[PDB]
């Protein structure tokens, strides 16, 4: 007759925009501008091309 | 209570500092017919130390 929270686990939905940031052989990795804010998770990759 | 706070024990903390670079170890790659070779061929004809 005053609880706090502690985490938040979630369940999703928004994986929703796209983004492809590419960088040609030698040409060394490839960043995305959607890594300055949080707006986006970026992971890297390489694909074998020419 | 020490410092401020009502209750005794653990509290949060998430300071932070800045950061901009100065002597950058810069590095970079070389791709593999812009290759030219610069050959000189002296003949041992008649000199003077001159």
């Amino acid at each position: 007759a005053n609880l706090a929270e502690v985490r938040s686990y979630c369940y999703l939905a928004t994986v929703s925009d796209l983004s492809t940031k590419a960088a040609c052989p030698t040409m060394g990795e490839a960043h995305n501008d959607k890594r300055a804010d949080p707006a986006f998770v970026c992971r890297q990759g390489v694909v074998d091309r020419g | 209570w020490g410092n401020g706070c009502g209750l005794f024990g653990k509290g949060s903390i998430d300071t932070c500092a800045k950061f901009a670079c100065s002597t950058k170890a810069i590095g970079r790659t070389i791709l593999k017919e812009n290759i030219k070779y610069e050959v000189a061929i002296f003949v041992h004809g008649p000199t003077t130390v001159e």
